[PDB]
């Protein structure tokens, strides 16, 4: 779960493949990517996060 | 509904049970065949071990 | 914008006292109240229901419940849903009329017999009883209170066991069932819920096999125990009487303190329309009106320290314990919130024993 | 075939001249009494006027049994009306509009009724629909209205022999918490049981637009009370969702009103056939008291049990039709309520041969020749 600040896609992919080879069964659920133009009263990030 | 002659292995085990923990014995048999079966009836259709 | 609230009963001395209610209501503005006597019939109940009640356009209308039956007492009030006006269940303690849906809202400062007799479930320590059974007539209100005891057991999850339920239709040809499972009862704790003649046949049944002997407890209230039940029934059976239950002063001044509390809570309030015809939809004011009835809790009335339940009871309910010697009730104590109260006298069983013995008794014969 | 005491009660817009010609018209050839229906209509339906009109027919003569009509949307009206029905101790059923709307909570002696299935009995047709879609999806989202815990447990054990979760709503207000939004959305079942009244549908359908309950694959169910009046169309009410109610589009309420008239005729079928002993209802309003010793009201004895004239009068314990006729509906894209179908005694009769269900297009349509293994 992350915002729109710089390094978004970068650190995104970084963590994404980071444990992708993990010998333990560590779980990667979903990527919450936020845009900072404003918030959203939709609570989409609320119910999704 | 008839009285009958109680006998048998496991029954006897029970007899041994009252033998250890003292309680007077009284026998019954199963009206129906089964032990109990959760069953949805035609009336109110409430499944109940029966 | 003056307040309004109703009541109805037979004795008009309290109607003048209701003029004193609207009069003294200023204690914490003005109140415009059109009094109404008690229509002895459902028809006349509709007559005044349209006449004074409908045409009232009032904020809300309470009603006193001077029964002594069913929902017939204030059944016109049972029709007030067309108005959907806030009301207070008063001069009847029957909570069948206090049901939430079909009956809409009648605020009862007065005991529901079920939650009342739960005082027995408090006495679970008095007998220190971890076991028991259920005995009652078969009826609506009966099955209700049965669900109430079910709530008692529900709050638990060693424990206060309860065996099985007895429910009798009116005038059972034999309680010999109750006698039968009665024989099946190891413990001495027998729950009891009965109407008048119900508790009668309970008594006539009691000595019939005389299983009423010691090692048999009948736990019920004076609501079951009154009158003929106060006459021919086994004395000293488990019972109490809700304090003030018969008190129309506790009723009247109760409406004073509380009805003035929420009445003050009433002051964009939209009162009812006057014309029954011409008002298609009931006033939505109830959202603040009944929630104001509950949220508004007076300090104390002649009904005692004023509280409520989630159903808008009086909460805080002190009923006085009792035991009957010589067919004579004698207060055994009183309990509300904190009260475990022993009294002077000792309450013997059917036998001379006052102390509740250990009921459950292992029976040697064991059938399988 | 004599004319029993009768008064025909029509409140709200109703068929007057022609149905009037059918009001008392012809009892069946087996009728020892063919009663005279006394036509009744008025503008104001308020019980102060209304109940005075029913007990006013009582004031005129002693009617045999209650045949009434109400075109409004308020069933609670029919409830207190049924309380009056208890006061009169005559038999009754809700015949139309807010009257026909089924509800629980009669008196032990109350013979007032309504025509149709139940929360349960209707929910049976709802299960017949669970077959109509041939899918496993089921769950619960419902409001605080009466029958909550009742129909709750009813559906709960109903198919117990997928059930996701039970969303139980309280109507004191809505909650900006969107708890029902994220939780109901958290219910993923393309099919579920959801029952309420359209009055409660406010924050529910609001939430439905919130989480997109109307999307392809996103579907809901609706009660008869949620289904509302066949005429009235709420916008937020989505199309195609599960619904059922006593059938308006099949025939008017006046159809079941002439039927129920034939039932009021059926009052003397078996009763007159053997008993045939009834006192005339005490005409006095004071009969609300002093008539208690006159007689006990047995009208339910023969009354409850009838099946005749092609529409079975079989009713519930509460008196809802035990062999009911209605229509399940699934609203259309016209902002109208599409015809889903009708189950007569839960007997499946579809509206059309293919349910036009919900761009992957998802359609795998295939065929083959089965060859073991």
């Amino acid at each position: 779960v992350t915002t729109y600040f710089p390094g978004y896609q970068d650190f995104v992919n970084k963590i994404r493949s980071t444990i992708e080879n993990s010998f333990v069964g560590w779980e990667l659920e979903e990527v919450l990517l936020l845009d900072m133009s404003l918030d959203d009263g939709d609570s989409k990030i609320q119910n999704q996060l | 509904t008839v009285p009958q002659c109680c006998y048998g292995f496991c029954i006897d085990l029970l007899i041994k049970l009252a033998r250890t923990m003292q309680f007077t014995y009284e026998v019954h048999l199963v009206a129906d065949g089964k032990f109990g079966t959760q069953e949805r009836v035609q009336n109110s259709n409430k499944k109940e071990w029966n | 914008k003056i307040v309004n609230i109703g009541a109805v009963l037979s004795t008009r001395k309290h109607e003048q006292m209701f003029r004193e209610a609207v009069n003294q209501a200023n204690k914490r503005i003005q109140l415009q109240a059109t009094s109404v006597t008690h229509k002895p019939n459902a028809i006349q109940m509709a007559l005044s229901v349209c006449e004074d009640l409908i045409s009232s356009q009032v904020y809300a209308i309470l009603v006193s419940h001077p029964p002594t039956d069913h929902f017939t007492p204030t059944p016109v009030s049972y029709t007030a849903g067309f108005y959907r006006i806030p009301v207070l269940g008063l001069t009847t303690r029957m909570s069948i009329y206090s049901d939430k849906s079909i009956h809409l809202s009648f605020l009862r400062t007065v005991p529901p017999y079920s939650h009342q007799s739960s005082v027995w479930f408090e006495m679970m320590r008095v007998y220190n009883w971890n076991h028991i059974i259920l005995l009652v007539s078969d009826d609506h209100e009966g099955r209700a209170a049965q669900k109430r005891l079910e709530t008692l057991l529900e709050e638990r999850e060693r424990g206060p066991k309860a065996e099985k339920v007895l429910q009798f239709d009116p005038g059972t040809k034999n309680v010999t069932a109750l006698l039968m499972e009665a024989r099946e009862l190891e413990a001495r704790v027998i729950i009891l819920s009965a109407s008048e003649d119900d508790a009668a046949t309970v008594y006539r049944a009691a000595a019939m096999l005389d299983m009423t002997g010691s090692g048999y407890v009948w736990l019920v209230g004076e609501r079951e125990i009154s009158g003929n039940a106060l006459r021919y029934a086994p004395d000293g059976i488990i019972g109490l009487q809700l304090i003030n239950g018969k008190n129309e002063s506790a009723h009247i001044s109760d409406a004073v303190g509380v009805v003035a509390q929420a009445v003050h809570e009433l002051l964009n309030i939209t009162d009812p329309p006057r014309g029954c015809v011409g008002n298609t939809n009931i006033w939505k004011t109830g959202p603040l009106f009944k929630r104001v009835l509950m949220s508004s809790k007076y300090a104390d009335g002649v009904t005692g320290r004023v509280e409520f339940n989630e159903d808008g009871d009086r909460k805080f309910a002190q009923y006085s314990i009792m035991n009957l010697q010589n067919r004579k009730l004698v207060q055994v104590g009183i309990y509300n919130g904190t009260h475990v109260i022993p009294n002077d006298r000792k309450i013997i069983w059917p036998g001379g024993e006052t102390e509740k013995p250990r009921g459950y008794q292992m029976s040697t014969r064991l059938k399988i | 075939p004599p004319s029993i005491g009768i008064a025909v009660i029509l409140v709200g817009t109703s068929d007057e001249v022609a149905i009037k010609d059918a009001h008392e018209k012809d009892d069946f050839h087996h009728l020892s009494v063919v009663p005279r229906v006394e036509l009744v209509a008025m503008n104001e339906t308020d019980p102060k006027s209304i109940i005075t009109r029913i007990c006013d027919l009582m004031s005129d003569r002693k009617i045999q049994g209650v045949v009434f009509a109400d075109d409004t949307d308020q069933e609670a009206i029919a409830q207190i009306l049924d309380f009056i029905s208890a006061q009169t101790l005559t038999p009754i059923l809700g015949i139309h509009g807010g009257s026909s709307m089924i509800m629980a909570d009669k008196d032990e002696s109350s013979m007032f009724f309504q025509f149709g299935p139940s929360i349960e009995q209707q929910a049976s047709v709802m299960l017949n629909i669970m077959e109509e879609y041939d899918w496993y999806i089921f769950s619960i989202v419902t409001t605080y209205f009466p029958g909550y815990q009742d129909f709750v447990n009813k559906i709960r054990s109903t198919i117990e022999n997928e059930l996701e979760e039970v969303l139980l709503l309280d109507m004191s207000l809505d909650d900006g918490d969107s708890k029902i939004q994220n939780q109901l959305k958290k219910l993923q079942s393309p099919i579920i049981l959801l029952y309420c009244t359209k009055e409660e549908a406010t924050y529910i359908f609001e939430v439905a637009n919130s989480v997109g309950l109307t999307g392809y694959g996103y579907t809901w169910i609706v009660p008869s009370l949620v289904a509302g009046d066949t005429d009235t169309v709420p916008s937020e009410f989505p199309t195609g969702l599960i619904s059922v109610s006593y059938d308006e589009w099949d025939y008017g309420l006046p159809a079941r009103v002439r039927d129920g008239i034939a039932i009021i005729t059926t009052a003397a079928s078996d009763m007159l056939s053997e008993h045939s002993f009834i006192p005339e209802p005490k005409s006095s309003c004071y009969n609300t008291h002093e008539k208690r010793i006159y007689q006990s009201n047995m009208l339910n004895r023969y009354l409850i049990n009838v099946t005749f004239e092609g529409r079975d009068l079989s009713f519930s314990e509460d008196g809802y039709q035990m062999h009911p006729k209605l229509v399940i509906i699934l609203l259309n894209k016209e902002r109208k309520w599409e015809r889903v179908g009708k189950w007569k005694d839960k007997s499946l009769q579809m509206k059309y041969y293919v349910w036009p269900r919900m761009q992957e297009d998802d359609h795998l349509s295939i065929v083959t020749l089965e060859e073991a293994p």
